[PDB]
C-alpha cells in the first residue's frame, strides 16, 4: 500500500541497477548454511545430493533510505530479481542447482540485504565408507564466480553448519557439519581469493 | 530457534 | 458485454502493483488440500511423491470494485501472473514442485481471490512399515517463506483433507489424512510463526 | 499477396485480447483424440504414458473477418500464443504434459479456430491384468480447470476414437478406445460439470 | 463432492 | 561492422516477418539428414534415440537484396529466431526433440536460406531382432505440421542419408539409411500430403 | 560507481549489437579447458559425461573506450547475455550441455572479452577397456557451427588441458588430457576449417 | 486416414 | 566431404 | 593453479 509502492519505485525505477563491486568499491558477503537433508548418495558416479538453505548478507549504499521520508518503513521484502545479488557458486557441482523456495529478499533502510534460498545441490563426493560406523567426509567449496578477494570479501558468523532442523528420519545421519572461510594466493598473482568450505561427515542410519 | 527458520531470520535480519 | 476488458484494465493498469502484506496491512490465507494420489514411495532416498490440489484463498482491498459500475460483473478469471499470490512453500520438499494444471485464479468484487493449482511434490518421508497392516505416517509443513504470522496469518476450514476423489486404484490406501494449523513461538521475538501441517497415514493396497 | 500481414496486424492489434468465456457468453469446445502409442506402463507406481494428438476446436466473434476486404483470404495459420486457447486439462495426470509438435492454429473468417497439439501424458492407471488376454481398462477425464458447463460446454466431433494411426508395433495392443462427454450435478449446486472421458482398454502385445 | 473438483470449488468459493 | 548492420536492419525491422506460405504463395523446402549416432534402444518401451544433423533449404523473395547497395555483401549469418523457419516435425516422436547446436541460419542475396540444426530424437521403434545378423528396420516420417503439399512442397537432393560422420565406435552398426519423399492423397480431400520417410536398418556391433 | 553505470549504458544502450565476424572483419577466439571430473560412463549406450570449465576469449573494436573519458576505468564484469559470444560447439554431444555456473564476462577497454562457465557435457564415447590397466580414450571436437577459419580463427594457448582441479576421489583416473587445434581443407573450397580436439585418456581408479 | 494426420485434419475442419 | 560439415555446408550454400 | 579457479582466470585472462 501507500508509501511502500513509492519507496520501491524510487529505489528501482530511477534506473539503473547496481553494477557490482570493484577494487575501489569492495563488498562483504556473509554466508551461512542450514543443512536439511542428505537426500541421495550415488556410489556408481561419485555424486551426493544435498538440501540446504543458503543465507546470504551484504549491504549497499545505493539501497539506503530515510524511514521518515517513507511513512516510517524500516524494511521490505521484494523479489531477488529486483536487486543485484552475489554470484556465490558451488565450485564442484555436477548438475544445475535446483531452487526449492521463493526467491525473495529483505532490504533494510541502512541498505543491508538478506536472502535465503533453499536449494538441492549435486556435487562431487565419493561415498565409499558411508555404510560403516566411521561414515564418510565430503567437501564442497563456495565462492564468487568472478570477483577476487579485493572485490568480494566472503565471510561467516560461525564455522558450525546449522543442523537444528536436519531431517530426523533421513537415510543418512550427521556426524559433523562445518563451514570454514579460506584465503589463498597464487604464485603468479598479487590478489587474494576466498572461499567457504562446507565439510560434512555422515553415515547410513 | 528463530534464525534456523528463514521467515523469522528475514523478519529479524540484523539479530540473525 | 466485454466491460470485463475495461475492468481488467483499470484494475491492473492504473498505478498499483500490490507490494505484499505487512505488520500494518496484514493478510489471512485459507489453505485446504485435496489429495489425489500418493504416486511414488522411495526407500533408498527417503522421498514420497504426492499429487494434491492446493486450495488457496485471500482478500485484497486493492481488488474491490462496484459491480454496478461494471455491467453487473461480480467476478472474473485471470492468470495468476497478473496478480500478487502468497509465497506458501512446502518446508521439506526435495525437488521443485511441478505444476500439473493451468494457473488461473478467480477474483471476486469484494476483493477476494481463490486459486487451486494441481501439484506434484517430492518430500522427506521414511516409508518403513508401508508394507504392514498398520502402515506409515508422513507429514509436511506449508508456510510462508518470508512473512510472519503478523504479516500472513495462515488458517484452514477443516482438519480433514479432501479424499473424496483419491484415486481408487492407487498403489497406496489412505488410512488417515489431516491438515492442521500450528503456531510456533520464539523467545527473541513477539511475532508468531505459522504453518499448516499435512499428516498422511497410509499403506500398500 | 502481403494481404495477410495486414489482417494479422488488424486482428492482433485491437483492444480485444479475448478475456475467456462467461455465463452470459458461453463457449463450446470440441474435443477429439488420436491414439498414437501407449509408450509405458509402470506397475510399482500406477502410471501409464500415452502419445496422442488432441484436436481442439472453438469459435469467437472476435476473430471474424470479411475475405472481400482482405484479398479474399478465408483463413490463416498463426502461432497459438497469438490467441486465447481454452484451459482443457487432464484431471488425473501425474507429470507436466510434454508438447511434441509445433503449436500453430488455423483461424477462419467465421471466427472458428482449430488446434492439434501432439502430447505425451503420464496419468494414474492400475495396469493389473495387462499381461492377460482380457487386458486392463484405464480412463482419463479431460475438462476445463476453471469453467463450469455454463461457461465452457464440452463436446466431441467424431463418435469414434481415431485408431487408424496407432503405432502397429507398440508394446501394448489396443483392445478398445472410447471418448464420451459426461455431465454431473452435485447436491450443493445447480450448474453442470462436464468432462470428456477417454476410456482405453489394452493389453501386452 | 463439489469441492474436490477445482472448477466446482472455483465457482462455489464460499461453500468451498 | 560497416554495411552489414544496415542490411539486417532494413530486412528485419522494415516490413513484418514472413507470415508463412499459402496456396498462391507455395514454398519448396529441401530436407536432408546426416545421421551421427543411434544412441539408445529401449525394449521395455519401444523407443529409439537418434542423433543427427538436419539440413533445411528454402527461398524467400522478401529476403532479397542487391549486393551493390550494401558494399557488395553476398550473404550473412543470423540467429534463426530473426526469420521464418519451416514447421517440419517428426510424426512419431515420443519426447520433445532436443537441440544440440546454435540456431543460426545463412541468408543469401538471392533470398535463399540454409539452416542445419543438430538434434536428439526419441521415436517409436520396435527394436526386436536388433541383436541378430539381420538387425531391425525402423522408420520415422518428417513433414509440416500445418501445411499441405499445396503450401509446402517437400524435397530431397538424394535418397541416401549422409553416413560419413556416423560415430565409428557406436553400439549400433548401420546397414542402411534412406530418406525418401512420399506423396499421398485421401479420398475425402483434393490436396496432396508430403513427407520424407527416414528408414534405418541397423544391428548391434 | 556512477561512471561504470553510464559506460555499460553507453555501449549496451546504443542502437545496435555486434553482428558477428565477416571475412573482412575476422576474429580470433582462444579456447582452454579445465577438467573437473568424468562423472558418468555408460556402456549400454556409448555416452560419457564430463564436468569442466571452458575458457573463451576474443576482441572487438566495437567494445573499445578511452579509460580517461570514463573515470580511469580499464575493464568491467557483465552478464554474458549482454554481449556477443562465439558459437563454439561440441560436434559430438548426445544431449544439450548443462550450465553449472553464472555466465559472466570481463570486458576490457582494448575491446577484449573473457568468459569461463562451468559445464556438463554428454558425448559419444565407447568406454570398452576402462576397467583395464591401459585404459580407454575418448575424443570430442569443438568448433564454430557457422563460421569458416577465415571468419573465426580458433586457437589455444597450450594443448595441455588444466588438471590442477580434477577431483581427487574421482571414480576415473586421467592418464592424459589434450586440447589441440586442427586445421583441415576441402578440394571444393580453399577456405580453412578449424576445430580444437579434446582428447582424454582414462581408466577405472 | 486423413483426420489422423494433423495437417490434413487442419485443412479439412468440416470433414474432421 | 565439405557438405558433411555444417559450417562448411553453410559457407557453400548453392554448392551443397 | 590460478587458471583452474574461474575468478582468478577472470582477473588474469591473457596469462591464463
Amino acid at each position: 500500500q501507500a508509501n511502500l509502492m513509492r519507496l520501491k519505485s524510487d529505489l528501482f525505477n530511477r534506473s539503473p541497477m547496481y553494477p557490482g563491486p570493484t577494487k575501489d568499491d569492495p563488498l562483504t558477503v556473509t554466508l551461512g548454511f542450514t543443512l536439511q537433508d542428505i537426500v541421495k548418495v550415488d556410489s556408481s558416479t561419485n555424486e551426493v545430493d544435498l538440501v540446504y538453505y543458503e543465507q546470504q548478507r551484504w549491504k549497499l549504499n545505493s539501497l539506503m533510505w530515510d524511514p521518515n521520508e517513507y511513512g516510517n518503513i524500516t524494511d521490505f521484502r521484494t523479489s531477488a530479481a529486483d536487486i543485484w545479488t552475489p554470484d556465490i557458486t558451488a565450485y564442484s557441482s555436477t548438475r544445475p542447482v535446483q531452487v526449492l523456495s521463493p526467491q525473495i529478499a529483505v532490504v533494510t533502510h541502512d541498505g543491508s540485504v538478506m536472502f535465503i534460498p533453499a536449494q538441492r545441490l549435486s556435487f562431487m563426493c565419493d561415498p565409499t565408507g558411508v555404510d560403516s560406523e566411521e561414515g564418510v567426509t565430503c567437501a564442497v567449496k563456495f565462492g564468487s564466480w568472478v570477483y577476487s578477494g579485493f572485490e568480494i570479501d566472503l565471510k561467516t558468523d560461525t564455522d558450525q553448519v546449522d543442523l537444528s532442523s536436519y531431517y530426523a528420519s533421513s537415510k543418512y545421519e550427521i556426524l559433523s557439519a562445518t563451514q570454514t572461510r579460506q584465503v589463498q594466493h597464487y604464485s603468479c598473482c598479487p590478489e587474494p581469493y576466498i572461499d567457504v568450505n562446507l565439510v560434512v561427515k555422515f553415515r547410513e542410519r | 530457534g528463530c534464525c534456523s527458520l528463514p521467515p523469522c531470520a528475514l523478519n529479524n535480519p540484523k539479530y540473525c
